[PDB]
Formats: C-alpha cells, sequence, structure tokens
C-alpha cells in the first residue's frame, strides 16, 4: 500500500487501500 | 533553542498566539489552534510555514515542530489553511467557522485570479460577499459608493473590461438588493455553493512535462488526478479517478501513474523538483484518505 525507504522515492497504491471523535487531518507519511 | 518558543498562527481572518516547547508536536499545536477558534471540522486543515529555503511547507503533525525545517525566526510563523476541500460544502461543512474559513480562502483565490471565474459569476459572488459583510441592502444607509472601499472582483475581470468602479458597483448593488432577507451565514454558504462548481476550485495544479517534453499541468483534487494541456486548466485531457489508479510513485523528478489495467502502459511525467513530487504524492494520499472516509 505504501513504500518509502528513500527520501527521494515514494509509492502509494490507491486501488489497494480498503476500509469516538471526529477524524484528524490526514498525516503526511513521506520522509 | 529556548525552553519556550513563541508561535504566531494566522487564519484567514485572525492572528493567534501560542507558546510551545522543544518537544511539542505539530498535532499539539494544531489542537490548540482548533480549540481556540472552536473548529470541530478539523480534517480539512493544516499548518503551513515558510521553510529555510523560502518554500511553503505543510507541518507534519506527528513530529516535533522543532524537528522540522522551520526558520530561525521568533516568533515562528504559520498559516492555518484548508489543505483539502469537500466534494460538496452542503454535505460536510456544518459549522459557521468552517464555512467562513473556506469562504475567505476561496474568495482570496478568486480575487487574485488563481481560481478562474467568469465575469458574470464574479459579480454574483461579489454580491454574496457583500450580503455577508453588510447584511440587507438599505437605501438609507447604503448610498452610492458604499462599496468603494471593497475589493470585490478578480483583477482579470477588472482589466479585461472597460467598466469603471461605479459601473461595477451598480451591477453588484442590484444583486445585493435581490438577496434581501438572506442571513449573512447563508450568503457565505451560497458563495461557496457557486464557487465549488468552478472548474479550478479545489484543484492543486503542478507544472509538468510529458515524455515528449510538452508542457502540461497535473491537477490533484478530491476525486483523483488529472492531466491538463498547458493552455487549458478547465478541462482535463486525461482523468484518473482513484478507482482507476493502481499505483502512483516518484523518483526524484520522475512521476509515474500505473493504471489498474495491468496490460496498459504506465503514464510518466516530470515535475520541476523532487519537492514537487513529494507534494503531489502527499496530496494524493490525503485526498484519497478523505474520499474513502466520506464513503465508509
Amino acid at each position: 500500500e505504501f513504500r518509502n525507504k528513500r527520501a527521494t522515492r515514494g509509492t502509494y497504491s490507491p486501488s489497494a487501500q480498503e476500509y469516538n471523535v471526529l477524524k484528524p487531518p490526514p498525516e503526511e507519511r513521506l520522509i | 533553542m529556548p525552553k519556550t518558543i513563541s508561535v504566531r498562527v494566522t487564519t484567514m481572518d485572525a492572528e493567534l498566539e501560542f507558546a510551545i516547547q522543544p518537544n511539542t508536536t505539530g498535532k499539539q499545536l494544531f489542537d490548540q489552534v482548533v480549540k481556540t477558534i472552536g473548529l470541530r471540522e478539523v480534517w480539512f486543515f493544516g499548518l503551513q510555514y515558510q521553510d529555510t529555503k523560502a518554500f511553503s511547507t505543510w507541518l507534519k503533525l506527528n513530529k516535533k515542530v522543532t524537528a522540522q525545517d522551520v526558520r530561525k525566526e521568533s516568533p515562528l510563523l504559520f498559516k492555518f489553511r484548508a489543505k483539502f476541500y469537500p466534494e460538496d460544502v452542503s454535505e460536510e461543512l456544518i459549522q459557521d467557522i468552517t464555512q467562513r474559513l473556506f469562504f475567505l480562502q476561496v474568495k482570496e483565490g478568486i480575487l487574485n485570479d488563481d481560481i478562474y471565474c467568469p465575469p458574470e459569476t464574479a459579480v454574483l459572488l461579489a454580491s454574496y460577499a457583500v450580503q455577508s459583510k453588510y447584511g440587507d441592502f438599505n437605501k438609507e444607509v447604503h448610498k452610492s459608493g458604499y462599496l468603494a472601499g471593497d475589493k470585490l472582483l478578480p483583477q482579470r475581470v477588472l482589466e479585461q473590461h472597460k467598466l469603471n468602479k461605479d459601473q461595477w458597483e451598480e451591477r453588484i448593488q442590484v444583486w445585493h438588493e435581490e438577496h434581501r432577507g438572506m442571513l449573512r451565514e447563508d450568503a457565505v454558504l451560497e458563495y461557496l455553493k457557486i464557487a465549488q462548481d468552478l472548474e479550478m476550485y479545489g484543484v492543486n495544479y503542478f507544472s509538468i512535462k510529458n515524455k515528449k517534453g510538452s508542457e502540461l499541468w497535473l491537477g490533484v483534487d478530491a476525486l483523483g488526478l488529472n492531466i491538463y494541456e498547458q493552455n487549458d486548466r478547465l478541462t482535463p485531457k486525461i482523468g484518473f479517478p482513484w478507482s482507476e489508479i493502481r499505483n502512483i510513485s516518484f523518483n526524484d523528478k520522475k512521476f509515474v501513474i500505473k493504471p489498474i489495467d495491468k496490460k496498459a502502459p504506465d503514464f510518466v511525467f516530470y515535475a520541476p523538483r523532487l519537492r514537487i513530487n513529494k507534494r503531489i504524492l502527499a496530496l494524493c494520499m490525503g485526498n484519497h484518505e478523505l474520499y474513502m472516509r466520506r464513503r465508509k
């Protein structure tokens, strides 16, 4: 779903992603 | 680095002051901001700052503020802004504060020409901004020239026509009078309902090139990614809804979109800098997250 082992590369797979308080802002995951 | 760090956070219409400490996280600062202004609909928002290279940067919430590339300035300066936009304001923005913050941020982009707006629509939007500021038109108080002090129209609209300010005010005033009886908060909402149908609303545009070296734009919005001809940011040349994207990735300046059809070839584009590809991927991940959340 997400790979980021190098500061200069990144990858994310939308199609792969599947499904108290109001939810927080999305958090940036990149290095 | 001091034990107590002064911070200024500016929303579209307020300057706020906070004191953080060396170990304070972005999330802790963000939580203080939203609690202060009474904002519950927080998921659209973020804190932006100028980094040490003078580029706008989103603050990471799950990291210490001081561990990020904030400048050697006191106080530290941040702008609180919407990073993500709803698919429909009527489905998601219930609070007055949230509507107002979106209204002011969007209006700023309309007025500075960042968000294209047809002239007649610009006049109608202006009239809702006026209803919000002034309430019901009243011939006894709102005499000719009552709008003289306001910046109400996009610079492109002013420059491309040969109306003077009085002539524009006349068009806006007629609409203003039509809005009689409308709550100021309802005028803000109506403004947003009109603005959200503009083709450039809610789209993050990036300058890219394709393999042939042609200049294009990449747009990221709530619904996916789009590729636009250099000279047409209103209608995508190619659209990629989330459901049609198997993967997006980058290496330095090179960005790749892989379609869900494994037999179809990848789309390759080139951004100006690594920083831009990181921005694109972050906005894709965040928009897609909210897209799914809406539909849970």
